[PDB]
């Protein structure tokens, strides 16, 4: 009932940048192997424990911010449902204890080896340790995102993550097929361990705020090549192109030093293709004409224009010089067309380059998808290697030079004219305590890289999920687009390079705001100095910042004069001063988390309204939803829920086990798995707009059993009991819960496997009806099994909620029960002192050693009902 | 659009350069034919579209830009034979240098030949040598631009005029990009003596009217003030752009010469503050010329000079004097003399300080000791009250005229 407090240590993790995933065939045969080494114990550094875990990481569920969590204490690697790892004696997936029997049971002792293996075909995550494998696996989980290795760590550990590249000597051997990054893993970039979704990094001069990281090709490893006629003019010009590419091929061969011969040899460098078409072998002729015609088809695959031009190829014939350097073994030296007067054309060159990439895409599909050979292959890429891309671009550029030298112009069909973002621009501010009700101050900002970012001042009621300056609650300036932002972004300022220390400024004495560039005052287009005159003070303002995706910032708040870069502004001569004049501490600052964290419905949200309908004898009390019948608010389907929780009875079998089923009007067979342990799960439901009353939640069924009631009279939508850790984001929801524990035994046939982790344990109402509207849907799940207290012929929901109406058989709706709706984003506050350790070169050498020594802690306000911190 | 290099190569160069051959008669002989300034403006636009670099014809043959491209036989025969009487730019430099000391009235060739220099050597300095951006650079030095610019200011200094002049406007407006580079040695060389000459343009000359007031005399001195106000608009719009590109280094490095400029231009503003007739004379040219005075930078240029320099002059004074500056602002409400407020502040020198009482103040001059300025050796009481004398009256007049 009341709040609780306890000390708590950090939990932090890092990743190799080793991305994999089950694509539509270019999955790189789903086989890699782990390896770890630890050279420490440190069981109790200061107070609690050490938190070493190792596991997988699927890129979607993870923003492990340092601080609160979706449980008790910190974010365990394993706490989220999208987390599969292991401690040394037991494992956590979805924040559940699950010990496994094995020989040599202990925590992660010094001088031990642990590893794993994964298969993308069938979901099978199996682990192993020194000496023998562990008796437990995972299976039956969604894999619609990537995967990569991770390692957890609290403090006081000096482990090293021996990968396998050159120094990762696998003492415990892999099975066949699992290899350390063979074909193109580590794509073009040197390996380097990284923090998972960093938002603060120390620089030499000072800390640097970091924006969100884009999805590094979260799916679609399989590429998108372009995807049938034969006119006569195209026939003759492609025959000419076939001759041109063949003579250029012979030119490249003899330039390499490849003479002509019947058999293929490497020392003598023979090849039988080195003859003109009048005596070339027929398969070579067919091959030549085939990819020549395919190249022309790709050139006009889309609606590209082409037509009559009087056959200018014969009109303007030119030929390249022929010294003895072009002399060929047979005698048929190449005679390329000297059409070098073609200068360039940017758009069609780029289109031909990506069409060459489509040629590479289909080539890689033929090599891997149908061939599936081994390089003792190459990934289907688009911009992996610049050298090979440059070579293909040069070859196809010579091709384009010949094509435009024929005199055949081409242009795109329509000049070559945001599906799931999940990561808005991250927003930074100070707390409300530092609000400037009245005064006149100064600060400045620096950013290493130019991009989408806005700096200025703002009122302290900045709701997130709104771009800065899109509403009245901000007066930021954005330079990259080059316009000062408010309700109506008027033009002002200019772009600015990687530099240009921006000095923001404010004066509440005369109600004026100005901005600076390169330590110099900025000028407006309208013949004035930053026209924000006549601004109401209100409840004061405070500095604010933003960062685009992948950008970097550096907000020196002016704690001392010497740290300021320029400070060459006229304000120091007069009553103006910096912001952060004299504090013992730095300002704490605040930031926003894209955690899809629950929250209550606002009282007067403009589109949405609700009602608590009191009951009668005709019906018990009911919660009624409402919505405007237009609104411009037919947004994504909502994730709503009722406030209070319901733990299952006890973990004490038939003593405390419960069941799980759903009934609409008769006995359906969903067979949702009851968990059996305490495992608290909330009410939950979803509903898309219909421009009507939508629905109305009610508590009913007071005769002999507990039962949710869910009326609906306008559409099909999801309405069944949820979980507790629910935070999937906002999208059209289907089949997003996952995971089944593959608990095993030494015979590898253990009868302890159990489907679980009902994060969204919701049965899909898409399947149950199929009829032409005007329905009377009264879906009603039942989890409260209810032992019969005073059976006596004739168990409401409310008896189980409050723990003071168990004897009460009638239903009730006290005010604490409230409908509540899921925000996508909410404010937060970072620690003043980040974990200074875990900066041991981000992997030094001899398997990328990482060092962590010093301790640092929070306290907590762990709510009992909500299970966060 | 910088298309002048290539799009007029073939005999349009020769045809326009023939006009350059005939330009001598427009100034050498004068029967009746006024249009020479407007003709000089149209002439000055040719230097902006001057592809051939004729500082040295030999290096021009070295450079890619008319004999080199086509066969020179077809052009027929020498590049210098087109204009054997061409003015060499070094010889033009010597010509204007000798003519600067004389400075007689239109010197008629200054109206047409001077804008060649500003329209061409700024246009070609970045192109050629002595300008960090493969053939030899054809052209001029940055010091050449500095030297001639010293002579530009000297030409305006000598050509004061007594009743009339209507040529400073185009020349000052045309010579905008030469002020952009403006290597900092010229402040010591020319601008401080030149502003001293403007101090001599003040000092009982600007105050000619008040001696007569001890109506006809006001009319006569107003007619002389027409020449003065035109001279202010001659010197100021070069000074504004120079101040914008060099105020940062004046603030960071405290320049003594800037201290003298601050008190001099403040003296000009003090004369402007009480002189209603000078304000009316200022009102004459702004409405006659119809200058927006926005792209060049109520919308006065004299107050702009004061306000743009005022960070530098305030930066010279220490923060400890700020309370005494407030007291001095109250002192000038009594309309006391300069010696009266000077001595009344000097004898009551103990009123300053308040270091230990206010920590917010203590942080302020903690910076002031950290500047390149030294400890209390140069800042004697006499210089301190001199700063009080200037800035207190400056903010008094500026605060009154702020209210529109």
């Amino acid at each position: 009932l009341l709040l609780q407090t306890n000390l708590i240590n950090y939990v932090t993790s890092i990743r190799p940048n080793i991305f994999v995933g089950r694509a539509e065939g270019s999955t790189q045969y789903g086989k890699w192997y782990f390896e770890v080494m630890v050279d420490e114990v440190v069981p109790f550094l200061t107070a609690q424990a050490t938190h070493l875990r190792v596991g997988w990481a699927l890129t979607e569920g993870y923003s492990p911010y340092p601080g609160g969590g979706e449980g008790w204490g910190g974010n365990g690697v394993g706490d989220d449902l999208y987390s599969y790892g292991f401690d040394g004696l037991h494992l956590w997936t979805g924040h559940v204890a699950r010990p496994v029997t094995s020989p040599g049971q202990h925590l992660l002792a010094p001088e031990d080896v642990v590893s794993c293996c994964l298969d993308l075909s069938v979901p099978s995550i199996s682990f192993r340790i020194n000496g023998c494998p562990v008796q437990g696996v995972f299976e039956a989980f969604n894999l619609d995102g990537l995967f990569f290795p991770v390692v957890s760590f609290s403090a006081g550990v000096k482990v090293r993550f021996l990968l396998g590249g050159r120094h990762g000597e696998f003492k415990f051997l892999p099975p066949p097929g699992y290899a350390p990054c063979h074909e193109a893993v580590l794509p073009r970039e040197r390996l380097r361990l990284e923090p998972i979704k960093e938002y603060r990094r120390e620089g030499p001069r000072g800390p640097h705020l970091v924006g969100p990281s884009r999805c590094l090709s979260h799916t679609d490893f399989v590429p998108c090549p372009v995807d049938i006629v034969l006119p006569p003019h195209l026939e003759r010009i492609r025959e000419k192109l076939a001759e041109n590419i063949h003579e250029l091929w012979a030119l490249t061969r003899i330039e390499q030093g490849w003479t002509y011969g019947p058999v293929r040899d490497d020392n003598k460098r023979l090849h039988p293709c080195l003859v003109n078409f009048h005596s070339l072998p027929e398969p070579e002729r067919n091959y030549n004409l085939q990819m020549s015609g395919e190249t022309l088809k790709t050139l006009l695959a889309l609606g590209c224009h082409v037509g009559m031009a009087d056959e200018k190829a014969e009109d303007n014939l030119k030929k390249t010089k022929l010294p003895k350097t072009y002399m060929m073994s047979n005698g048929y030296k190449p005679a390329p067309l000297d059409l070098s007067h073609v200068r360039l054309t940017p758009a069609q060159t780029t289109l031909v380059d990506r069409l060459a990439e489509n040629g590479h895409n289909v080539w890689a599909r033929d090599r891997v998808a149908q061939g599936w050979s081994y390089s003792a292959r190459l990934v289907p890429y688009r911009l992996l290697d610049e050298a090979t891309k440059r070579s293909n671009r040069d070859s196809l550029c010579q091709a384009v030079r010949t094509l435009l030298g024929y005199g055949y112009n081409i242009e795109p069909p329509d000049q070559e004219p945001n599906q799931s973002r999940w990561d808005r621009v991250r927003i930074f501010r100070a707390e409300k305590s530092y609000t400037v009700q009245s005064g006149r101050w100064y600060f400045e900002f620096e950013a290493v890289t130019t991009g989408e970012m806005r700096v200025g001042w703002a009122r302290p009621e900045l709701r997130p999920d709104v771009e800065l300056g899109a509403d009245e609650l901000a007066y930021v300036f954005n330079g990259h687009r080059g316009q000062r932002w408010h309700l109506g972004s008027e033009p002002f300022g200019r772009p600015w390079q990687s530099g240009d220390v921006v000095g923001c400024m404010i004066d509440l004495t005369e109600n004026t705001i100005i901005f600076t560039l390169n330590g110099e005052v900025l000028m407006s287009d309208s013949g004035s100095e930053t026209a924000f005159r006549e601004i109401e003070i209100g409840d004061g303002f405070l500095p604010v910042c933003s960062l685009g995706p992948g950008q970097v910032g550096h907000l020196n708040l002016g704690q001392d004069v010497s740290s300021l870069r320029f400070f060459a502004i006229c304000g120091l001569q007069e009553g103006f001063e910096p912001f952060a004049i004299n504090m013992q501490r730095p300002v704490t600052t605040w930031f926003s988390k894209s955690l899809p964290q629950f929250e209550p419905v606002p009282p007067e949200h403009p589109h949405y309204e609700v009602a608590r309908m009191d009951g009668t004898v005709d019906t018990p009390p009911c919660l009624r939803l409402a919505h405007r019948t237009w609104g411009s608010q037919n947004s994504l389907v909502e994730m709503l829920f009722l406030r209070l929780s319901l733990p299952v009875q006890f973990h004490q079998l038939n003593t405390t086990t419960y069941y799980y089923s759903v009934r609409v009007f008769a006995g359906q067979e969903p067979s949702c798995v009851w968990v059996g342990w305490v495992t608290p799960d909330y009410h939950q439901h979803d509903m898309n707009f219909d421009l009507s009353k939508v629905r109305a939640v009610t508590v009913t069924m007071g005769d002999e059993q507990g039962n949710v009631h869910s009326s609906l009279k306008c559409s099909n939508c999801y309405m069944v009991w949820g979980g507790d850790f629910v935070s999937p984001g906002q999208q059209g929801r289907i089949s997003h819960t996952d995971l089944v524990i593959g608990c095993l035994v030494d015979l590898a046939t253990g009868l302890m496997t159990f489907t679980a982790n009902g994060k969204e344990s919701n049965t899909f109402f898409q399947v149950e009806p199929n009829t032409k509207l005007f329905p009377a849907v009264f879906v009603l799940p039942t989890h409260q099994n209810v032992i019969q207290f005073e059976l006596g012929k004739q168990m409401p929901l409310s008896a189980a909620m409050f723990l003071s109406e168990r004897k009460n058989p009638a239903p009730q709706c006290p005010p604490r029960l409230e409908v509540q709706m899921l925000m996508p984003v909410s404010w937060s506050r970072m620690p003043n002192h980040f974990l200074q350790v875990e900066t041991r070169r981000a992997g030094e050498r001899l398997g990328w050693a990482v060092q962590c020594q010093d301790p640092l802690t929070m306290m907590a306000l762990h709510i009992p009902e909500e299970n966060r911190c | 659009h910088q298309f002048g290099d290539d799009v007029i190569l073939d005999d349009v160069q020769v045809s326009c350069y023939r006009t350059l051959c005939s330009i001598y008669s427009l100034g050498t002989t004068k029967n009746t034919y006024k249009l020479r300034p407007a003709l000089g403006e149209c002439l000055a636009r040719l230097a902006a579209a001057m592809p051939v670099a004729f500082l040295e014809p030999q290096l021009n043959e070295y450079n890619a830009c008319v004999y080199t491209t086509k066969s020179p036989r077809e052009r027929a025969n020498s590049v210098e034979e087109m204009c054997p009487d061409i003015p060499v730019l070094d010889r033009l430099m010597a010509d204007i240098g000798g003519l600067a000391e004389s400075g007689a009235r239109y010197p008629h060739v200054i109206e047409i030949t001077l804008p060649m220099l500003c329209s061409y050597l700024p246009r070609w300095w970045e192109r050629g040598p002595e300008a960090p951006p493969a053939p030899p650079p054809c052209t001029v030095t940055s010091d050449h631009l500095n030297s001639l610019l010293g002579n530009i200011l000297r030409i305006i200094v000598n050509n004061l005029g007594i009743d009339e002049a209507t040529w400073m406007k185009r020349l000052a407006v045309f010579a905008q990009p030469i002020v952009s580079r403006a290597r900092p040695e010229l402040l010591h060389s020319h601008f401080i003596p030149t502003i001293g000459r403007l101090r001599k343009r003040a000092g009982k000359v600007v105050a000619e009217e008040e001696q007569l007031r001890l109506e006809e005399g006001e009319l006569l001195v107003r007619d002389e003030f027409s020449v003065l106000c035109r001279d202010l608009y001659a010197l100021y719009p070069l000074l504004i752009r120079y101040v914008d590109n060099n105020r940062a280094h004046w603030l960071t490095e405290p320049n003594a010469n800037a201290e003298e400029l601050f008190r001099m231009v403040g003296e000009i503003f003090i004369y402007w503050s009480k002189s209603h007739n000078f304000k009316r004379e200022e009102q004459n040219f702004v409405v006659q010329n119809e200058i927006n005075n926005m792209s060049f930078l109520q919308t006065s240029l004299i107050v702009a000079t004061l306000k743009k320099m005022l960070p530098i002059g305030l930066n010279m004074c220490a923060p400890t004097d700020q309370d005494l500056i407030m007291l001095a602002k109250t002192r000038y409400a009594l309309k006391d003399t300069d010696e009266e407020v000077r001595e009344f502040l000097q004898n009551n020198l103990h009123l300053q300080g308040k270091v230990e009482g206010s920590p917010s103040l203590r942080w302020q001059m903690a910076l002031y000791r950290g500047l390149p300025g030294r400890e209390e050796d140069a800042d004697d009481p006499e210089k301190i009250v001199r700063r009080v004398q200037e800035v207190s009256a400056v903010l008094y007049h500026l605060e009154q005229t702020e209210h529109p």
